[PDB]
RNA sequence: CUGGUAGUUAUGGCGAGAAGGUCACACCCGUUCCCAUCCCGAACACGGUAGUUAAGCUUCUCUGCGCCAAUGGUAGUUGGGGGCUUCCCCCUGCGAGAGUAGGUCGCUGCCGGG
RNA sequence: UGGGGCGGUCGCCUCCUAAAGAGUAACGGAGGCGCCCAAAGGUUCCCUCAGAAUGGAUGGAAAUCAUUCGCAGAGUGUAAA
RNA sequence: GUCAUGGAGGUAGAGCACUGUUUGGACUAGGGUACCGAAUUCAGAUAAACUCCGAAUGCCAUGUACUUA
C-alpha cells in the first residue's frame, strides 16, 4: 500500500476540503479517467482495492496511472480511553480529494473495456465519480 | 590559464567599504583621490548634491616637475588647498579612495594639511 | 572551572571590578589596566 | 499515556510602534524586531537588539530603499 | 625575498661525466669545486653522472674492473 | 635564465608566426610552478611533518609553508587543523632555472626513465607532473631522507587550449 | 571623444558578435630605496616607458537567458439573504496568483582634458 | 487533573496553532536552557564560502595541489525563528 | 462614524523560485543494471511548523472634509 517512506512530522491537522481542485482537473497522460464530483477523504486501502479490480478486468494489458497519493496521516484512540492526555497514535494515510480531481487514467485498451474497468473501480470509492475522456 | 584580477574592480570594492562611513556634505565636503600609474588626481565633492567644488591634478599647465612622481602629489596637494581656501572651504574629510594610506596618497594628504585645509 | 574574580587597585587597594576567568586556562592572576574612581585616572588592577 | 510537550515562551510584543506621518519625539522607539527587517534611515539609529529609535523630533516616514529592502526615516 | 628565511641560491655551473658541458644553474651547493667560468667571473661547479646524455632519446664485469681500477689512489 | 634565453629569444619568435596571433600579447607563457607533498602521516608522526619540510626546501631554496586541512573526515579520522602538505611557489625568474634541473638532470636520473605522459593535461591549458621517489633532484642526499612521499608538480601557462600548451613545453623540451 | 565622481526597483544584469585607441586609461619592464608576502615585487609598494590593443575600458547590434508589464476573465472576500450544512447557492462593493498582448542591450548631475 | 489515585508537569528561551498590527487557551504539535570565551570582546587594514568536473599521487568515493563553474546551495560557540 | 491620503504586518488564494513528500518517462560517468552512492532532463502533483508571489477585512496616523456626543 502507498505510504510515505519518511515524514518530517508524524502528526498533522485534519484540514479542510472546500473549493475546487487546485490542479490536475484535466486528463493529461491517458485517454480516460475517473473524475470526482464530490469531495471526501480517500485512504490508501481504497486506492489499492480500486486498482486491483481495475487491472484484473484489463487482464494486465495497457498502463494505468494513479494521480493521487496519501500524503497526510490520521490518528485514533483506543476504546476505553478518556479524552485528553495527548494525541493518538497514527493509524493510516489519506489523500483529501476535492471535487473536480482526476484519480485514475486508462490507455492502451478499446472503448468497451475502458469504461467497464473504470465502472468497477468507482464502486470501491466513497465519492460520486464520472467517466471523462480526452477532447 | 590563470585570468588576471582586474586592478580597478578590486579597488572599487574597497572604495565602497570606506565610502559607507565617509560622505561629503555642503559644509564639510569630501576630498577624493584617484591614483594612476602615470599621474594622480584630487577632487573636492559634496555628495549631498553630487557637485564638485574645486580640484587640481598632475596634468595642469604649471608646476612642471616629475621627480619620480612621488613629490608631484605634494605639488598637487598644494593646489587643491589653495583653491579650496579661495573658494571659502575650511574643513574636509580625506577619502582614501580604496588605496592604502602609505605612499603617494600619504604625500598628497600631508601637503593639504600644511596648507589651508583642516582634517 | 569558570569562577568569579575581583580586581584590586595596585595603589589604592580597594576592590573595584568583578569579572570571570577560566581556572584551567589562566591559572595565574589576571592584570588589566582599568579606571580607578578614587584617583580619577587609569591604574593597574590585579586579581586578589 | 502522557505528553512531553506543553512549553512556550513569553511574547515579545514586536512590530511597529509609530505610524507614517505621525509627529514623533526624539529618543522614542519606532520598530522592535529581531535582526534587521527594516534598516535605519535618516535620523534613525539601531540599538543593541535592533530596535530603531529616533534621534531628532520630526515626522516618521516608512519608505522603500533598493528593490528588496525598507527603511524608516524622521524628517523635521 | 624576505631576509633571514631562505637558504642561498647563488649560481653554480653544472657539468657531465662523459660530455662535460659547462651548464649554468642556480643551487645552494657548490660540490666543493669552483671554476672561472664565462667572461672573467667566479662561478662554482657541480659534477654528477651523465645527465641528458642519452635520456632514451640519444669483459671483467664491465664497470666492475673499470671503477675499481680508477678507485686505486 | 638559461631557458629564459631560449624562452625570450628563441621560443617566442617561433610562435608569433606559427599560430597567426594578432599580437605578442596572445603568445602563451609560463606563469607559476607549485609543489605539493600532502604527507598525511603527521596525525601521529609529528616529527615527519617537519622532516620533509626542510627536504622540500633544498629542492628549491624557498621556505615551504605549512598547509592545514579544510575540514574533518571521519573515514580517515582526520581532524581539522593538523599540517597536511606543503606549499612552494616558484614564481618570477624561477620558471627559467628550477625546471632546468628537471628537463636535463631529474628525468634522466629516475630508475625507470621513459618519458612523460602526453595526455596529463587538465583540459584547459595547464600541465601537471608526478614523481614517485623523493631523491630525484640533483641537490638531494640519499642517506638523509628516511621516508618517501608522492609529490604533485603543476606548471601553469597562459595557454588557452591543450594544443599550444603541449607544443610550447614540447619545444621547451621533455619526452 | 575621453578620464574621474554620484543618483536612479537589473526596462540598468548575463551571454553573444564587431570596431577603437599612448591624447587619456590600461596591459608591460625592473626591484636601489619607503613598504610588502605565514613562501612567492603574483597582489601590495616603489622606479619608467622598449613593446601592445591580445585583455580590462569605450562605442555599436540582439530577445537567447533574465527583468519589467497591461486589458479581459477566474479564485478569494467585507456587507445582505438563502439552503439538501465534509459543504453549497444568490445580490452589491473590492479584487489577486498563474498565463498573455507588449517593453528592455539604460536614463539624469558635476569636474578635468582632447 | 474531562471524578480522585498511579503516571506526567511546575521557572526561562524559539517555532506552529494565532484567523496578514499587538495579544490569545487546552494533560494541543516540535525543540532547547541553569552555560561558554582573556579571545570567540574593542579598533585599524585586508578577502570570500559549500559542492562538482578535469590531470597528476604514496592516497582509496572522500586528507593536501592547479584550473574552471559556482548569489550562498557554506558559515555565524549552542536549539529555532 | 464616514470620506480622501500615507503606512506596518504574509492570512485566504495561488506557486514550485528554497526545504520536506511524490508519479510516469529518456537516464544508468563509477560500486558490484536503480540493487544504486546516485545524479541530469521532460511532463504532472503536494504541505500548519515551504514561499518567487499575494488580496478582502482589520489596525496605526494626518486632514482643512461632513455628521454626531
Ligand atoms: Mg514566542
Ligand atoms: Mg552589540
Ligand atoms: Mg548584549
Ligand atoms: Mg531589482
Ligand atoms: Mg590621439
Ligand atoms: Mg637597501
Ligand atoms: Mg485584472
Ligand atoms: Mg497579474
Ligand atoms: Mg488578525
Ligand atoms: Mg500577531
Ligand atoms: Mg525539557
Ligand atoms: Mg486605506
Ligand atoms: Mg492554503
Ligand atoms: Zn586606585
Amino acid at each position: 500500500m502507498l505510504v510515505p517512506k519518511r515524514v518530517k512530522y508524524r502528526r498533522e491537522f485534519r484540514g479542510n476540503m472546500r473549493g475546487r481542485a487546485k490542479g490536475g482537473t484535466e486528463v493529461a497522460f491517458g485517454e480516460y479517467g475517473l473524475q470526482a464530483v464530490e469531495a471526501s477523504w480517500i485512504t490508501n486501502r481504497q486506492i489499492e482495492a480500486a486498482r486491483i479490480a481495475m487491472t484484473r478486468y484489463m487482464k494486465r494489458g495497457g498502463k494505468v496511472w494513479i494521480k493521487i497519493f496519501p500524503h497526510k496521516s490520521y490518528t485514533s484512540k483506543p476504546i476505553g480511553v478518556r479524552m485528553g492526555k495527548g494525541k493518538g497514535a497514527p493509524e493510516g494515510w489519506v489523500s483529501p480529494v476535492k471535487r473536480g480531481k482526476i484519480m485514475f487514467e486508462i490507455a492502451g485498451v478499446p472503448e468497451d473495456v475502458a469504461r467497464e474497468a473504470l465502472r468497477l473501480a468507482a464502486h470501491k470509492l466513497p465519492v460520486k465519480t464520472k467517466i471523462v475522456k480526452r477532447e | 590559464m590563470i585570468t588576471k584580477i582586474d586592478k580597478n574592480k578590486v579597488r572599487k570594492k574597497r572604495h565602497a567599504r570606506v565610502r559607507s562611513k565617509i560622505s561629503g556634505t555642503e559644509s564639510r565636503p569630501r576630498l577624493n583621490v584617484f591614483r594612476s600609474n602615470k599621474n594622480i588626481y584630487a577632487q573636492v565633492i559634496d555628495d549631498v548634491n553630487g557637485v564638485t567644488l574645486a580640484s587640481a591634478s598632475n596634468l595642469d599647465k604649471d608646476f612642471g616637475s616629475a621627480e619620480s612622481k612621488v613629490d608631484a602629489a605634494s605639488k598637487v596637494g598644494e593646489l587643491v588647498a589653495k583653491r579650496a581656501s579661495e573658494k571659502g572651504i575650511t574643513s574636509v574629510t580625506f577619502d582614501r579612495g580604496g588605496y592604502l594610506y602609505h605612499g603617494r596618497v600619504k604625500a598628497l594628504a600631508e601637503a593639504a594639511r600644511e596648507n589651508g585645509l583642516e582634517f | 572551572m569558570r569562577v568569579n574574580i575581583t580586581l584590586e587597585c595596585t595603589e589604592c587597594g580597594d576592590r573595584n571590578y568583578i569579572t570571570t576567568k577560566n581556572k584551567r586556562e589562566n591559572p595565574e592572576r589576571i592584570e588589566l589596566k582599568k579606571y580607578c574612581p578614587r584617583l580619577r585616572r587609569v591604574t593597574l588592577h590585579r586579581e586578589t | 499515556g502522557s505528553t512531553s510537550n506543553g512549553r512556550d515562551s513569553e511574547s515579545k510584543r514586536l512590530g511597529a510602534k509609530r505610524a507614517d506621518g505621525q509627529f514623533v519625539t526624539g529618543g522614542s522607539i519606532l520598530y522592535r524586531q529581531r535582526g534587521t527587517k527594516i534598516y535605519p534611515g535618516t535620523n534613525v539609529g539601531r540599538g543593541g537588539d535592533d530596535t530603531l529609535f529616533a534621534k531628532t523630533d520630526g515626522v516618521v516616514r516608512f519608505e522603500r530603499m533598493g528593490r528588496d529592502k525598507k527603511k524608516v526615516s524622521v524628517y523635521p | 625575498m624576505k631576509t633571514g628565511i631562505h637558504p642561498e641560491y647563488r649560481p653554480v655551473v653544472f657539468v657531465d661525466t662523459s660530455t662535460d658541458f659547462k651548464f649554468l644553474s642556480g643551487s645552494t651547493k657548490s660540490s666543493s669545486e669552483t671554476i672561472k667560468w664565462e667572461d672573467g667571473n667566479e662561478y662554482p661547479l657541480l659534477r654528477v653522472e651523465i645527465s641528458s646524455d642519452s635520456h632514451p632519446f640519444y669483459a671483467d664485469g664491465r664497470v666492475d674492473r673499470f671503477n675499481k681500477k680508477y678507485g686505486l689512489k | 635564465n638559461r631557458l629564459k634565453d631560449q624562452y625570450l629569444k628563441e621560443i617566442v619568435p617561433a610562435l608569433m608566426s606559427k599560430f597567426n596571433y594578432d599580437s605578442v600579447m596572445e603568445v602563451p607563457k609560463i606563469d607559476k610552478i607549485v609543489i605539493n607533498t600532502g604527507v598525511g602521516d603527521a596525525t601521529a608522526n609529528a616529527k615527519v611533518l617537519d622532516s620533509a619540510v626542510e627536504e622540500l626546501a633544498l629542492i628549491t631554496g624557498q621556505k615551504p609553508v605549512i598547509t592545514k586541512a579544510k575540514n574533518s573526515i571521519a573515514g580517515f579520522r582526520l581532524r581539522e587543523g593538523m599540517p597536511i602538505g606543503a606549499k612552494v611557489t616558484l614564481r618570477g625568474e624561477r620558471m627559467y632555472d628550477f625546471l632546468d634541473k628537471l628537463v636535463t638532470v631529474s628525468l634522466p636520473r629516475v630508475r625507470d626513465f621513459r618519458g612523460v605522459s602526453k595526455k596529463a593535461f587538465d583540459g584547459r591549458g595547464n600541465y601537471t607532473l608526478g614523481v614517485r621517489e623523493q631523491l630525484i633532484f640533483p641537490e638531494i642526499d640519499y642517506d638523509q631522507v628516511s621516508k618517501v612521499r608522492g609529490m604533485d608538480v603543476v606548471i601553469v601557462t597562459t595557454a588557452k587550449s591543450d594544443e599550444e600548451s603541449h607544443e610550447l613545453l614540447t619545444q621547451l623540451g621533455m619526452p
